[PDB]
């Protein structure tokens, strides 16, 4: 996704 | 809706001041609170318990979602972002999402979830999405190699 679900 | 008022809550995160409204379910106990497996399933007891879902708007400043509805007026989950397990999208499949907080001040692995008010990832999903940004601007985040 981006940033939550990742990072 | 394209350059025009978009750009604005884009840039509202930026630098911590946005919202978009919401029906925020409520809260649920896990264990993990760390992932995205976790909100995915979440969201689901959300429904099938007791959690009812408010009619508010959720108050994203960059910084600490601070749900709030719009019939008691009261903060519903009063954390950091930067403190918070930070959010995890469903599967942008019917405009779900959810959030999560490892305890804190919320007891345990207290799982979230939310449903976009106007239903269409243009309100939350980029706008929480980019709150985080401004925590970890840099990719602070240490999930890979990097380097």
């Amino acid at each position: 996704a981006y940033i939550g679900p990742y990072l | 809706s394209k350059p025009h008022q978009w750009q604005a809550d884009e840039e509202a995160v930026r630098s911590a001041t946005c919202s978009f409204s919401v029906k925020y379910l409520g809260c649920v106990e896990v264990f993990e609170s760390r992932g995205m497996q976790v909100c995915e399933e979440a969201l689901k007891v959300l429904r099938q318990s007791r959690r009812r879902p408010v009619r508010g708007l959720l108050h994203v400043s960059g910084d600490g979602l601070r749900v709030v509805d719009d019939e008691t007026k009261g903060l519903i989950v009063d954390q950091t972002i930067e403190k918070v397990s930070f959010c995890a999208p469903d599967r942008n499949h019917e405009r779900g999402f959810s959030y999560i907080c490892r305890d804190g001040t919320t007891r345990r692995w207290m799982c979230h979830g939310f449903l976009a008010c106007k239903d269409s990832g243009e309100r939350l999903s980029h706008a929480v999405g980019c709150a985080f940004a401004v925590c970890l601007e840099r990719k602070q985040r240490r999930t890979r190699a990097a380097a």
